């Protein structure tokens, strides 16, 4: 009932914001911090008015709210929306990363800025609709949907249009790795579809039915490739993640709250939700792939990290790593670890949002970029790089952080399934670590006069301040006190597990 | 009594209020705030000691919340405040608290003022939390609690980068020590199913009855955990470079806070190690190895930082071996004299050190008897009760009883090792103060009175001597593995102890009262630099843990200086690119060609029907 609503305020908003662009030119940053109220009001409503400690074994069909509409009856393509309790957890870290995305471009005045802010809710709603999806054209549909505007947001925001940098390598790299692998995936989808019309005899797009369907073995290997490809591009794994640094160094840091904090966890939520239930034996088989991708890209994104002299391409390189934890736990029979990969999924979107934010910060504040030009900024900034050694803090196994519950009931679970390639995995910490130390000796320990431009700073705003300090009480709670989120996980992750094992 | 969290709290809570006001308070008011947060946890401390004395020695358990919960994965925090327990919380809570009195003076004069009494607190909280947490979980949130802390102290100086790099090398090697001790963790839960201390005792030898292999190595792992976070063979590499900090900082991370948490996982897991008996003597063979590396390199360089942090390394390892000699009661009374000791032995060097005004050597400067006496009591109780000494010091017991235990348990060779560690001891014991305070005073080291820390002062000097001895540490409530008594040879072994230490502090002084020439020709020696520097590398430990991954890791990050897969990946778009570059060039714009590509597609076209 509230889903269809609750994935077209994004759409609506950016509609009046353009409307009301011709009546002013303030209205549209005024107009889109309500209306991301309200869509947090709509996820945090069924958050707490929804059943979230609901029964741990009701099946695979099982959700809170749900809704469908015919829109393509030729193949059954409904607008099946429908909303489990870990896709609410999605919703609404989505709806606070929206309301840092609208903050953070608070008092920003272009010559058009009503354009921004409607490609700028239109990409948050392609997100949301991502998360809740159950028909399979729809889920493809939003998924390729949220990743046309981010072009434009890079293109023309990136720089506007004076260096040919921002538009003919990193937009367009960022648009062709991710549609030829929806493409893949999308094909992936209808050969499944046409072995269930074979073996029943209607045309379904519907994941109900297309969950059981029979198929042989040889067969739904192949289309268990094909939508992990798809899965595997959007967040960075081994082969294919050449997008990611390019993409968070030139789109504005607020684009980039889009591009990392959110859009990662979508690939994540497909192989929970999409690929482990369809293909059980496929996956099966595919597990120790899975693993050995896993643990590499864990090993590789902190040696890039290590090696890399910026500091957003240094964030990007972070995030690659993180992700290798949570496809190690998706690919396990264990209930313990994906509840693990879930909580450090939502603690991944609030320790890389905070740290690109005050790093578009730092070059506003400084007009420098590259982190070894600056040092020895603490005695100049006064609340910025104190919030930031936090930040950093909270990227690696920090307890009283959220990452550290969850990467580390990843490793429990991991261990429980498999020993020898979780021994290896926990090395990453101490990977961490150093790519983390190196930040921050590298921007803010040392003295002020290894560049001229330290010596003029200004002062810090109250607002960004405000969204910093939320930003980081929020974390600390999630570290301390993860339970609530985790018992409102409990079951979709329990019924995946046991169809996982017991359809094998 | 319902009072354990406001040993946690309340300094915790201080912290936050000195994070948020970065220097725009005054000096007195933050001072006031810094002292009072711990002096409040010593006075609840001291509530809940005389009310455990009250108890009658019976544990007390406080579950706040529970942490996380899956149904097979229950985490709580849970406190348990026991006998030895009881006895780590208070070498904590008087221990900063003397420490950080004392800081309340040393810091005023220099910014970053209300910086340090913030991370000081943290520092402490997180120690505290190590030490009454009653899930290895919980626990593990103490471990790397307290490195951070020690990250940010050690490195408290960011202006210039000596002190500023020295903090990351312990970071690095600490979490390496974090990662060998979960991995015992996720192999006690494999094994076990609960993480809880009693639990786990009682329910290890249920779940064993067949197999018995896979426990070492979960206890080997165990093991590696414990040493490398204060100090030990496998993994001393930082405790040098820790010196780099100001004084009061080293105190902490060295006397009794920091490198007191590997002391602390050995014993509390005592039964946890007395179900693998090769284990717990594992720990007493690298024990009685580090003894022998951890004592002469105080001797070989002139900084007086260096030579207090040896000292300690040699002090945690030798109880290691009391750990290893199941004599568990007799180690943790030689850790409640070796905070009194090495925290005043530390910070009165740090009073000296301001009035040498900026000299650091041991060679030039003498004749400080006739500077400040009190700086010179002070090291002088100090050396006695390191060296064994019989004369109303307060550890000669502690050495005493576990060497009545290590012979009971019967080691000749770890006699040996104890006979010479207490030479050792005396070596360096008395040199120091030889090479420096006597002689000739060509630099005049400006001594500094005053009442603010002339009492804790004297509080530490009433404390380290026999006085506090006499205060019996709790131990009758946790009822351990009894640490055994020999009687008709403990006058024996006393009395050898005293004629060992006597023998050092004669050789010292024998060394001070000759010419000192033959002292330079053996500094002189080619065969002594050798050795010399042949301990500058430590057994090469430094250099091998160095060479060994370091530059491997920096070759490896300058072959990623440019990313590897992202362009072998871009290959499809360059074979594209060129080969639509070839097509377009393929194009003519004569007009005969075209027809010519419609002779050859006929052509073409026939020839592929023709073959089918």
């Amino acid at each position: 009932m509230l889903l269809p609503w609750l994935i077209l305020i994004p759409f609506i908003g950016g509609f009046l914001c353009w409307q009301t662009e011709r009546f002013g030119v303030k209205v549209p940053r005024w107009i889109a911090l309500i209306t991301m109220g309200l869509t947090l009001a709509l996820s945090l409503q069924l958050w707490l008015q929804g059943g979230y400690s609901l029964t741990q074994s009701a099946g695979i069909p099982q959700w809170q709210s749900e809704f469908d509409m015919p829109w393509i009856p030729r193949f059954g393509i409904s607008i099946h929306l429908a909303i489990d309790g870990l896709s609410l957890l999605m919703v609404v870290l989505t709806g606070l990363l929206g309301v840092l995305a609208v903050l953070c471009s608070w008092k920003e005045i272009e010559k058009y800025q009503g354009f921004f802010h409607l490609n700028l809710m239109w990409i948050l709603g392609g997100v949301i609709g991502v998360f809740l999806a159950i028909d399979m054209f729809l889920f493809f549909f939003f998924w390729e949907m949220m990743l046309v505007p981010m072009y434009f947001l890079i293109a023309l925001w990136g720089h506007k249009a004076s260096d040919g940098k921002t538009r003919i390598t990193a937009a367009t790299k960022f648009f062709i790795y991710t549609q030829a692998s929806g493409l893949v995936m999308l094909i992936a989808i209808l050969a499944l579809v046409f072995v269930h019309y074979n073996a029943t005899g209607v045309w379904t797009f519907n994941y109900e039915e297309l969950l059981n369907t029979p198929m042989s073995s040889g067969v739904e290997y192949l289309l268990m490739l094909g939508f992990f490809i798809a899965f595997a591009v959007k967040m960075p794994v081994v082969p294919l993640h050449g997008w990611l640094p390019d993409a968070h160094s030139q789109a504005p840091t607020a684009g980039s709250v889009d591009l990392a904090g959110i859009l990662l966890k979508t690939a994540a939520y497909g192989l929970l939700r999409f690929s482990l239930p369809l293909f059980p034996n496929a996956s099966a088989e595919f597990a120790p792939i899975a693993m050995w991708l896993g643990v590499i890209g864990i090993f590789y994104g902190a040696w890039m990290a290590f090696a890399q002299t910026d500091i957003k391409r240094l964030i990007a390189y972070t995030s690659v790593s993180h992700m290798g934890f949570v496809l190690i736990a998706i690919y396990t029979g264990s209930q313990l670890a994906y509840q693990g990969a879930v909580i450090q999924m939502i603690a991944h979107g609030l320790s890389a949002a905070g740290l690109f934010i005050l790093c578009g910060q730092l070059y506003e504040r400084i007009h420098t970029r590259d982190m070894r030009m600056m040092g020895g900024l603490w005695s100049k900034m006064k609340w910025l790089p104190a919030l930031s050694l936090f930040f950093a803090v909270a990227t690696l196994g920090m307890p009283g952080t959220g990452n550290f519950v969850g990467e580390f009931m990843i490793l429990f679970g991991s261990f429980q399934v498999v020993p020898v390639i979780t021994v290896i995995s926990t090395f990453g910490l101490v990977f961490a670590s150093v790519y983390s130390l190196a930040m921050l000796h590298r921007a803010y320990f040392g003295k002020a006069k290894s560049q001229i431009a330290s010596q003029e700073l200004p002062g810090m705003s109250l607002r960004e301040l405000f969204m910093i300090l939320l930003l980081v009480v929020l974390l600390v709670l999630l570290g301390f006190y993860p339970q609530p989120i985790l018992d409102t996980s409990h079951s979709a992750i329990g019924n995946i597990q046991q169809w996982f094992v017991n359809s094998v | 009594m319902n009072m354990l969290a406001l040993t946690i709290i309340l300094p915790l809570i201080g912290f936050v209020l000195l994070a948020f006001s970065r220097g725009r308070w005054s000096e007195n008011v933050s001072a006031i705030v810094g002292v009072g947060s711990v002096g409040l946890a010593a006075l609840v401390t001291a509530f809940i000691g005389v009310d455990f004395f009250a108890n009658g020695e019976q544990t007390y358990s406080q579950p706040l919340w529970t942490w996380m919960s899956v149904g097979d994965f229950n985490i709580g925090f849970n406190l348990v405040l026991d006998g030895l327990s009881l006895t780590m919380l208070s070498v904590v809570t008087g221990v900063g608290f003397l420490i950080h009195m004392y800081a309340s003076w040393y810091m005023r004069g220099e910014e970053g003022y209300s910086r340090f009494f913030a991370y000081t607190n943290l520092f402490i909280a997180s120690m505290v939390v190590l030490v009454l947490a009653d899930n290895l979980l919980l626990m593990y949130l103490g471990w790397e609690g307290v490195g951070l802390c020690s990250y940010l102290l050690i490195g408290f100086y960011y202006t210039d980068p000596k002190n500023g790099a020295a903090a990351m090398k312990a970071f690095v090697v600490t979490r390496v020590g974090d990662v060998f001790l979960a991995f015992a963790l996720f192999i006690l839960y494999n094994e076990l199913g609960t993480l809880n201390f009693r639990e786990m005792v009682e329910l290890a030898p249920a779940h064993f009855a067949d197999g018995n292999n896979m426990l070492m190595w979960a206890t080997l792992m165990l093991l590696g955990g414990a040493v490398g976070k204060s100090a030990q063979l496998p993994l001393q590499t930082w405790l040098a470079d820790a010196m780099a900090g100001p004084t009061p900082v080293s105190a902490l991370i060295h006397a009794a806070t920091m490198v007191t948490a590997g002391v602390y996982l050995i014993a509390r897991t005592h039964g946890l190690f007395l179900m693998t008996p090769e284990v717990l003597h594992l720990v007493g063979i690298v024990g009685a190895v580090t003894l022998l590396l951890a004592g002469f390199a105080a001797l070989v360089q002139t900084d007086i930082k260096r030579v207090l942090a040896y000292s300690t390394m040699s002090q945690i390892g030798y109880m290691f071996l009391a750990l290893g000699v199941q004599a568990w009661d007799a180690a943790i009374f030689h850790l409640m004299t070796h905070a009194f000791f090495k925290a005043l032995l530390f910070l009165a060097s740090g009073s000296v050190i301001l009035a040498c005004h900026h000299e650091q050597n041991i060679f030039k400067m003498g004749g400080l008897r006739k500077s400040i006496p009190l700086v010179y009591l002070c090291f002088l109780v100090g050396g006695a009760a390191l060296s064994a000494l019989p004369l109303v010091t307060a550890g000669f017991f502690s050495k005493d009883e576990i060497l009545a235990g290590a012979m009971a348990n019967g080691h000749i060779n770890l006699m040996v090792a104890g006979l010479v560690g207490a030479f050792m001891t005396s070596l360096y014991t008395f040199r120091m103060i030889f090479i420096v305070f006597h002689g000739k005073e060509q630099i005049h080291a400006h001594a500094v009175k005053g009442v603010t820390h002339s009492l804790p002062l004297i509080v530490l000097l009433i404390l380290s001597t026999f006085v506090g001895a006499l205060i019996v540490p709790p131990l009758q409530g946790v009822l351990p593995q009894t640490t055994e008594l020999a009687h008709g040879s403990m006058l024996t072994l006393e009395i050898t102890s005293g004629v060992v230490a006597v023998v050092g502090i004669l050789l010292a002084a024998w060394l001070w009262l000759g010419k000192r020439t033959l002292v330079t020709s053996i500094a002189n020696s080619a065969p002594g630099r050798l050795l010399s520097t042949w301990w500058y590398n430590a057994w090469g430990f430094d250099w091998l843990y160095d060479k060994v991954f370091v530059k491997p890791f920096l070759g490896i990050a300058w072959l990623l200086k440019r990313d590897p897969l992202n362009s072998m990946m871009n290959i499809p778009a360059v074979l594209s690119r060129f080969a639509g570059k070839g097509l377009l060039l393929s194009e003519n714009g004569y007009l005969r060609w075209y027809v010519a590509s419609m002779s050859i597609g006929a052509v073409v076209v026939l020839a592929l029907l023709m073959v089918l």
